[PDB]
RNA sequence: ACCGAUAGUGAACCAGUACCGUGAGGGAAAGGUGAAAAGCACCCCGGAAGGGGAGUGAAAUAGAACCUGAAACCGUGUGCU
RNA sequence: UGAGUAGCGAAAGACGGGUGAGAAUCCCGUCCACCGAUUGACUAAGGUUUCCAGAGGAAGGCUCGUCCGCUCUGGGUUAGU
């Protein structure tokens, strides 16, 4: 129930390949300037 | 759970009082070791 | 030209503030500022913070164009790591690391 | 139905509360799961409402609380007397719909989608 | 003697609210009476005293980085005067 | 032909002191800005912290301030794969 | 390194206002509920300023904080019974 080798920096950083974060919807506003996400409540409301 | 060191303040100086240490021979001598060591507290 | 602003002292473990710099790193500064203002996470706000600062400073000291500038480099550094404690299952003490962070952003035009 | 991770009784109870929320202000604020499951309860006093008999109003007194609105002129009323009152005459040629969702940014605390449910 | 009794007034807040009637607030020594104070307060104002009433105060600690320390022991005073006033500018 | 801050006294600094034990008793860690405070007026981002300029200085050396290696460790960018 | 893994130790909370750079967590209001021979009200042992007000949470309080029986800066205890 404990680890019987230490872990090195490569096998550390090929466990990290699916640890990250991924981009959001982020749709234009016809009338704003600024962005909103998509399906809210702004002067956007998605498009 | 009781656990042990019940806080009395009477018992407390009446048996580490400064008074007690100064009324044998054996106790007089702990007042001389600590007074040589330079510690602050004596009692 | 290139101007920079870093941000000392940051109390954010530097593996969590790692995750939202590899989303604005050579993105346009008006994505990136969309980009922050729409992840979720607990240092999107004070990256946000830095990144404003960097623009003023190239608009400012430089005079340069902020409608036209490219996010070039983004990376965090560690820095003073505090110790605490908490006590466990009999009289043992377990150890706590409070770490810092070194945010730093380099906006530029690409241009030499 | 969703359980909102709550006990048959404590659900039950917020359930009441916050459709009695809903008709004091007609604009509350809270979490989307919360949203989807007091949409379907409130929708039903005001179906009760629209009958006036006696019956709806017993029916509509084993949910609504006792709370006491304030108006103008220092005219107080009962959710009840609002649900038979007002409420009643505004939706009476619109057969559904009454309430409506709006999609909202996350909260700060915790990552939870919070919305808008007002009646049209 | 009678003129080292009193060190010096109190002048606050509680002080200010007592001062409405004939009640007058001192910083006597930790080491004298209330007869005392009695019989130096109307011997130096040349007033009438009624009552006196007298309360100790424990050493209060305090720290400024790396100092640690604590205050001198303090013996308050509210006198009682049945007829006459105190220029206390 | 003693030591030079893990050395030399336990103690170069806040030492028999933080702390630990009912008590006798046990007992640490911690030195260095510059020749002179001349210790960053003033402007910009920010709630602030922190930064970018501008200034004093032979040099930021800027109040986690001589030098600042690693067994370390943690990153960003690139030539071959 | 194990790893963003185990854990985050007592009652049921709902919404509306308010303040603020920032609010699931602070303040006010209306509901709702729990203890109910006690998670109530006293006196003693013990602790020793934790008590009150106005400023700050920059560190500490297992998350957040504009506050946390709460930590950093002013004041408070009156006896012939």
């Amino acid at each position: 129930a404990v680890p019987k080798r230490r872990t090195s920096k490569t096998r550390k950083n090929k466990r990290r390949t699916h640890f990250k974060i991924s981009v959001p919807g982020m749709t234009e506003c016809p009338n704003c300037g600024e962005y909103k996400l998509s399906h809210r409540v702004c002067k956007n409301c998605g498009s | 759970v009781k656990r042990t060191y019940q806080p009395n303040k009477r018992k407390h100086s009446k048996v580490h009082g400064f008074r007690k240490r100064m009324s044998t021979k054996n106790g007089r001598k702990v007042l001389a070791r600590r007074r040589r060591k330079g510690r602050k507290v004596l009692s | 030209m290139e101007a920079k602003a870093v941000a000392r002292t940051i109390r954010i473990a530097p593996r969590k503030v790692r995750l939202v710099l590899d989303l604005i790193r050579g993105k346009n500064a008006a994505e990136a500022i969309a980009i922050l203002k729409l992840t979720n996470k607990a240092s999107s706000p004070v990256i946000e913070k830095v990144l404003m600062s960097a623009l003023a400073n190239a608009e400012h000291n430089y005079d340069m164009n902020t409608d036209e500038l490219v996010v070039k480099e983004a990376y965090a550094n560690e820095g003073p790591t505090l110790k605490r404690f908490r006590p466990r299952a009999q009289g043992r003490a377990s150890a706590i690391n409070k770490r810092t962070s070194h945010i730093t952003i380099v906006v530029s035009d690409g241009k030499e | 139905y969703r359980k909102l991770g709550r006990t048959s009784d404590q659900r039950k109870a917020m359930l009441r509360d916050l459709a009695t929320s809903l008709i004091i202000s007609e604009r509350i604020e809270t979490t989307e799961a919360r949203a989807k499951e007091v949409r379907s309860v409130v929708e039903k006093l005001i179906t009760l409402g629209k009958k006036g008999d006696l019956a709806s109003r017993r029916n509509a007194a084993k949910t609504l609380r006792n709370v006491e609105i304030l108006n103008e002129d220092e005219t107080t009323q009962t959710a009840l007397q609002k649900l038979f009152g007002e409420i009643a005459e505004r939706y009476t040629e619109r057969q559904g719909g009454y309430t409506r969702i709006l999609k909202q940014g996350p909260r700060r605390g915790d990552g939870a989608e919070s919305v808008i449910i007002e009646l049209v | 003697e009678a003129r080292d009794i009193l060190k010096r007034p109190v002048i606050t807040e509680k002080s200010s609210e007592a001062m409405a009637e004939d009640k007058y607030t001192f910083d006597v020594d930790t080491r004298v009476n209330k007869t005392q104070v009695k019989m130096a307060v109307e011997e130096i104002f040349n007033v009438k005293v009624a009552s006196v009433n007298i309360m100790n105060y424990k050493p209060k600690k305090k720290r400024m980085g790396r100092y640690q320390g604590y205050t001198n022991k303090r013996r308050k005073a509210i006198v009682t005067l049945k007829e006459g006033s105190i220029d206390l500018f």
